[PDB]
RNA sequence: AAGGCGGCCCCCUGGACGAAGACUGACGCUCAGGUGCGAAAGCGUGGGGAGCAAACAGGAUUAGAUACCCUGGUAGUCCAC
RNA sequence: GUACGGCCGCAAGGUUAAAACUCAAAUGAAUUGACGGGGGCCCGCACAAGCGGUGGAGCAUGUGGUUUAAUUCGAUGCAA
RNA sequence: CGCGGGGUGGAGCAGCCUGGUAGCUCGUCGGGCUCAUAACCCGAAGAUCGUCGGUUCAAAUCCGGCCCCCGCAACCA
């Protein structure tokens, strides 16, 4: 089946260090898992309007090629927010 | 630039001369050509590609342009892409099959026209 | 260290760099006044200093201080520069001097006027 | 002397720079660097990448303003 | 001399030290420039290739882990010039 | 030990070798502490050896949070 | 009426042709480690396995419908 694994992209997670992470963040996918994105803010409930999204819907749009994602979530649970990354689904 | 001048009369014009170049002013365009878009298709960069056909003048690349419905604008914006079949054309005349699609414009209706303009 | 190799190589004193070389050894310069700003200092220490850059006669660009409290100087403005750096603003080598051609003296001093260009007030 | 000039108009932390350094956005208008006050820093009250702040702004230079009140 | 040189045997060869006395008769010391030597890695051509191992792949660890650990493994490490 | 120039190298690079700019320091050895998952030696219910617990349950109680007109003020790692 | 692969817990999976209490990851809430946080570690919560009829000892896995998502497909100016 589909595993859960992760990755994280905290903030100060750009593109040099970011895309590389991309790179490992394929690699789950494309183990056949369900890549699940970890946000880790410095901040809050609400962290963020730049923490998150830039990072997370790039990582989208970048990946988007072989992954897509479930949602984007934009809900912060926490001090941290998980947008859910899967396989693109074959319809 | 150096300039000398005899007279306080050839000075005070110019100077008023240089001032009235300075203004950047634009109270409105002159239209290149207006079409009126049908049989909207789907694309996936822009999103859509509504048919048009140019009932009047020339329609442009990079020249911006108006969309209304019923007398009043629905949206606003500049052309991206100006493409007729594959061929992609930078150009196309009045009364001959033409091809349109812009980002940022969700809904195309048929019977609203496009009116671009040259600035 | 042996006498011969300093009878081949004598002893070569090292050639002082200056501090202020925009003056070329002039004891002030004039200078218009490019650009009038504040700018934040250097650890531990914190406020708005009065800045402004300045070219000089000579061609020379720099930044001089502008000192005392309150100033009436923008650009255009054709001010005098002496020597002087400014300690916990790096890059600022020079002063100006209050009270010389556009530069206004500093309002209503009356301990140390003459390092503010200011008139002996009548009294 | 102290000129009288100054401003406390207020504004939001944007950016979290080095060193006690800030983007706040001003309410008002732009934002500027806007460094920790003295006292701020002496009393520490961290100051995230987010909260409403209070500026002294000197004419002199708009461009900068330091944070008074903390939150 | 420094770099560095270690199984055993032979061949070619440099230096050091000791004993005794004979010979030469200051022929000595140092050395800018010059010349030669100079670990490892690296380079070129052709060989060689067990073990080890940059790179690289895979498995793990980890919040991440382009690492440390594991399973593999190419250059290289070996020979001649 | 960088740039420019020269010489050298197939290359990687080597060699010779500056200035502007910027700071009031940078540095060496030793000293008294503190600290160590750098090292040595040594102590304490620190571990080890044991006996009984807390973490689960119900209630008492303090705090946080949440709520409120108000839930009065303070105590917040071991040392709230 | 038209192809692909899937539906299990909040999200994504494994358990499949090998039909007997559905376990494995990220999140959730706690606990532990730290002066403290991140990270990490011990843990508990969390389900008609889409929904039905068939079929059977007991069917997650067994068939077919209803139905949904994705896949490319179809609108590819």
């Amino acid at each position: 089946v589909i595993q859960v694994k992760e990755i994280k992209f905290r903030p100060g997670t750009d593109e040099g260090d970011y895309q590389v992470k991309l790179r490992s963040l394929i690699r789950f996918l494309e183990e056949g898992d369900k890549a699940k994105i970890t946000l880790r803010f410095r901040g809050r409930e609400m962290a963020h309007q730049q923490i998150g999204m830039e990072v997370l819907n790039r990582v989208k749009d970048d990946l988007q090629e072989l992954a897509v994602v479930e949602s984007f979530p934009t809900k912060i649970e926490g001090r941290q927010m998980i947008m859910v990354l899967a396989p693109k689904k074959k319809q | 630039d150096l300039r000398y001048y005899s007279v306080i009369y050839n000075l005070i014009d110019e100077v008023k001369a240089a001032m009235s170049g300075m203004l950047s002013p634009e109270l409105k365009q002159q239209i290149i050509g207006l079409a009126e878009v049908r049989d909207v298709f789907k694309s996936p960069k822009f999103g859509a590609i509504a048919g048009c056909m140019v009932t009047e003048g020339v329609v442009k690349r990079h020249n911006p342009i108006r969309v209304l419905r019923d007398n009043v604008v629905i949206y606003e914006g500049e052309l991206e892409s100006l493409r007729r079949f594959k061929d992609d054309v930078n150009e196309v005349r009045n009364g001959m099959e033409c091809g349109i699609g812009v980002k940022n414009y969700n809904d195309v209706r048929t019977g609203d026209v496009i009116e671009v303009f040259e600035i | 260290a042996t006498v011969n190799q300093l009878v081949r190589k004598p002893r070569a004193r090292k050639v002082a760099k200056s501090n202020v070389p925009a003056l070329e050894a002039c004891p002030q310069k004039r200078g218009v006044c490019t650009r009038v700003y504040t700018t934040t200092p250097k650890k531990p220490n914190s406020a708005l200093r009065k800045v402004c850059r300045v070219r000089l006669t000579n061609g020379f660009e720099v930044t001089s201080y502008i000192g005392g409290e309150g100033h009436n100087l923008q650009e255009h403005s054709v001010i005098l520069i002496r020597g002087g750096r400014v300690k916990d603003l790096p890059g600022v080598r020079y002063h100006t001097v209050r009270g010389a051609l556009d530069c206004s003296g500093v309002k209503d001093r009356k301990q140390a006027r003459s390092k503010y260009g200011v008139k002996r007030p009548k009294a | 002397a102290k000129e009288k000039d100054t401003i406390r108009t207020e504004g939001v932390v944007t950016e979290a720079l080095p060193n006690a350094t800030f983007r706040v956005k001003l309410d008002s208008g732009p934002e500027i660097l806007a460094y920790i006050s003295g006292k701020m820093r002496m009393h520490y009250i961290r100051i995230l990448p987010g909260d409403r702040v209070v500026v002294e702004i000197t004419p002199y230079d708009p461009t900068r303003g330091r944070i008074v009140y903390r939150k």
